[PDB]
């Protein structure tokens, strides 16, 4: 019975003196004993199942957040409170939705309902920024607890929602990897016991997995809409932080007056005179600038903003490149924003866009993720494939894009379109992305031919237009 | 007598004296009645805490006045409207009449408010009973220890 | 069936009321549709026979067919009606005056008929409508009301001082039972 048994900690490892034999693991490895990974602990149900249990000896008593107050979630988001409520550790640990539907009101509430000691993970400070602006109504008396803590300072109990701190490790300043054995864990160094990570598909990354490994950490919860990068981490995360309690927040659910119905669309375009000599013989990362480029498909993007234009949709233009970026909007002569566009003339654009009827089509970089307010929109075009996640390009959607007046409860009254140029490995994404849209929801088609491209002007003209773009792109 | 009494012990409470017993009349069906409550249908619905219900505007604003609202609108017959008081009734219909410009309710309904005069009580109930939502008995509202009580 | 001719005025809840999905695709147009399978029947079981057709709407009374002996028209009419649909709030007492003038023309032997559907609660009209309801028993035109989901004290009592025919319908299945035993014609 196990009201005497010991259990320590050495380098990254587990170790268990005159055991209850508990299921599930391996027995005498190298000792009469049983040794587990610390992030192991997560595994609660196999005990639990067997009807096995434990006692956390180690205990500190000292004071916790009580933040009784409360709010209104979306009617998903307040059933998958309620499910962590009915599910528990043993069956708990992630949840996906959209960054723009509410993400930072259900880190605050998880924090406020779980109540614990709790050290918040965020990538950035102005997210941090957001969070505070959101948990003003739980912040303890107003604005004289609330501390920010990072490379600058540290001070207070609270701040944006309990202490929070950045992934960062530059040096011994960047904050939760330098930091990961002083503080959190309520079992064994023992002074806190909540994890919030917002943004979690940033942590399962090679150093950084090594944060969340080196510790039993016993509550866990993390919040995304990108997930994973396009190589497919994720069976990782089910380990490191937990297995995931939700994901759909679906657009059929909120149609009627409420958000949009997107027509997702691929375009396949044909490859013209020269460009696939030269993506043919080029290996090399200029490659992706033939088939990004190719002037039957800047014709189509061409034609697609013209159309919406001429119905005066907003429109904004990804593209993954600052080259292509600058190639597609000093041509088209619609502003665009990326890293060095400055505040001051970001806001004069994206105002510009917002409330002027005569700015009404835009080009962004990559700057957007990850933290851009990127503005609202009815129309999306996506000049290439990119590598940076088909779940990003569904985040990115679902953050722009918004009914159009008057028909806000038809099938469809916002676009979405992806740029495909037929015959090179800017195809081979589309399977996949194809598939994960249709799971996520989502009705989209394939346009292979237009037609009507052959009724109006649109550039490269001749071929010889053609070659003065090919001889520039080749340099 | 009281018509019900089923449960007893109130009667017996009352007198100190422990009368005869007896259930007598032959009873119908549950199904000809149907006896529902209210409080709320999604998690975010908490403006109903009622610590304070005599001065939570959040919660009389929400579904209070609301509800009542969704269910005289979709349920279009001969609804009376019971309050605990005629402050609550003042503040949850905003009516011809508002106690402030800050109030919930817009509908045709008809008030019971007090100097009652009993000619005027008639007019009230001529006009539920002949046609409309309003009237006395009808889309009105009634404090319920009020006259009303005495019916038609 | 032959031995006696009958006038019926058909009269239809134009009301906003009336667009509501209760009644298959709304109840406007479950109505007309039955009451195109009815006229067709009524003028089948009784071939010396009229009938008229008007609506109450946008706070009016509208004729859509004039009181005659052929069963096109009011098909036609109902037809035409559907496209046009169902706004705003009843007028019966004008519907009755019209239907009135039209009905007291008519000669000894040959009954006097008002079918109203209703859908609403009370009707806008300022008339006394009691005045008018003691002239159509002494005129001797029967008014019957068949009401959705509704028993408003006046138009009971009106359909019952008139003749004794105020029934409701909760169905599209007891909307045809009614208009069929409508179809039904009177004593000679």
């Amino acid at each position: 019975i196990p009201m005497d048994l010991f259990d320590f900690y050495e380098q990254m490892d587990k170790d268990e003196e005159e055991e209850e034999e508990t299921q599930t693991v391996s027995f005498e490895v190298k000792q009469e004993m049983i040794e587990e990974l610390q992030k192991r602990c997560i595994h609660l149900e196999y005990p639990l199942l067997a009807e096995y249990d434990f006692r956390n000896d180690s205990v500190n008593p000292d004071i916790n957040i009580d933040l009784k107050p409360t709010a209104v979630l979306r009617p998903y988001q307040e059933k998958s409170l309620r499910k962590m409520f009915g599910n528990g550790r043993a069956r708990s640990g992630v949840i996906v939705l959209p960054c723009g539907a509410g993400k930072s009101l259900v880190g605050v509430t998880a924090a406020c309902t779980v109540r614990k000691r709790c050290l918040v993970l965020g990538n950035s400070a102005v997210s941090v920024e957001q969070w505070k602006a959101q948990f003003k109504m739980w912040s303890t008396i107003d604005d004289s607890q609330i501390c920010r803590f990072t490379s600058d300072a540290k001070d207070k109990p609270i701040g944006c929602s309990v202490a929070i701190s950045t992934y960062s490790m530059l040096g011994h300043t960047t904050k939760r990897s330098w930091e990961a054995e002083r503080v959190m864990e309520w079992l064994k160094t023992q002074e806190w016991g909540l994890m919030i990570l917002d943004e979690v598909h940033t942590i399962p990354a090679k150093m950084f997995r090594r944060v969340l490994t080196i510790v039993q950490a016993h509550c866990k919860l993390g919040l995304t809409a990108t997930l994973v990068r396009e190589d497919d981490k994720i069976v990782d995360l089910n380990f490191l932080i937990g297995p995931k309690l939700y994901e759909a927040n679906w657009m059929e659910l909120q149609n009627n007056g409420y958000i949009a119905k997107v027509q997702c669309a691929e375009v396949w375009c044909p490859m013209s005179p020269e460009f696939y000599r030269e993506y043919v013989a080029i290996k090399t990362k200029k490659r992706i600038l033939l088939y990004t480029m190719n002037p039957n498909k800047f014709r189509a993007c061409q034609f697609l903003i013209k159309f919406h234009e001429r119905r005066n949709d907003k429109i904004i233009v990804f593209a993954d490149n600052v080259f292509a970026l600058k190639e597609y909007a000093i041509r088209l002569n619609k502003p665009y924003i990326y890293g060095p566009t400055s505040q001051g003339e970001r806001m004069q654009i994206l105002q510009n866009f917002k409330h002027n009827p005569k700015i009404n089509t835009i080009f962004i970089s990559k700057v957007g993720d990850t933290s851009f307010d990127l503005p609202e929109a009815n129309v999306l075009i996506q000049i290439s494939s990119h590598g940076g996640s088909r779940r990003q390009e569904a985040q990115r959607l679902g953050r722009v894009l918004r009914a159009k007046k008057g028909m806000v409860a038809e099938e469809y009254n916002a676009f979405f379109y992806s740029l495909v140029s037929q015959d090179t490995q800017e195809m081979a994404y589309s399977t996949k992305r194809q598939r994960f849209l249709v799971d996520q929801g989502y009705s989209f088609k394939v346009i292979t031919k237009l037609a009507g491209m052959e009724e109006e002007d649109l550039a490269f003209s001749t071929k010889e237009e053609q070659q003065q773009l090919l001889q520039k792109v080749l340099a | 007598t009281s018509g019900t009494l089923s449960p007893l012990d109130i009667y017996p409470k009352i007198l100190d004296f422990h009368p005869v017993t007896m259930a007598t009349f032959t009873m119908t069906l549950a199904r000809v009645c149907l006896c529902p409550m209210i409080i709320g249908r999604g998690n975010d619905q908490v403006a109903i805490s009622s610590k304070f219900e005599t001065r939570e505007d959040i919660a009389v604003i929400r579904n209070y006045g609301n509800l009542l609202l969704e269910m005289s609108a979709v349920v279009p017959d001969g609804i009376v409207a019971f309050f605990t008081s005629y402050q609550y009734m003042e503040s949850t219909v905003a009516s011809w009449y508002e106690q402030g410009i800050l109030e919930n309710i817009q509908r045709n309904k008809l008030l019971f408010i007090e100097t009652q005069d009993g000619a005027e009580t008639s007019v009230a109930l001529e006009k539920y009973q002949e046609a409309c939502e309003n009237g006395r008995g009808a889309i009105l509202l009634s404090v319920a220890r009020g006259k009303v009580s005495e019916g038609i | 069936r032959l031995g006696m001719m009958r006038h019926l005025y058909v009269v239809v809840d134009g009301s906003r009321t009336m667009e509501d999905q209760d009644l298959k695709p709304n109840r406007l147009t479950c109505t007309l549709k039955l009451l195109e399978y009815f006229v067709e029947e009524y003028f089948d079981q009784n071939p010396i026979s009229q009938i008229g057709i008007i609506v109450t709407k946008s706070k009016r009374a509208e004729k859509l067919t004039e009181l005659s002996g052929n069963p096109r028209k009011h098909i036609t009419s109902l037809k035409k009606a559907v496209d046009m649909t169902c706004h705003g709030e009843p007028s019966l007492y004008n519907s009755l005056s019209i239907a009135m003038q039209t009905l007291k023309h008519m000669p000894g032997h040959t009954s006097r008929e008002v079918l109203i559907i209703f859908s609403s609660l009370t009707t806008c009209d300022p008339s006394n409508i009691y005045d008018l309801i003691k002239t159509l028993k002494a005129a001797k035109i029967r008014v019957s009301v068949i009401g959705l989901s509704a028993e408003v004290r006046v138009c009971t009592v009106l359909a019952r001082e008139t003749g004794g025919t105020y029934h409701v319908i909760l169905d599209e299945s007891h909307y045809k039972e009614l208009l069929t035993h409508h179809v039904s014609p009177p004593p000679a």
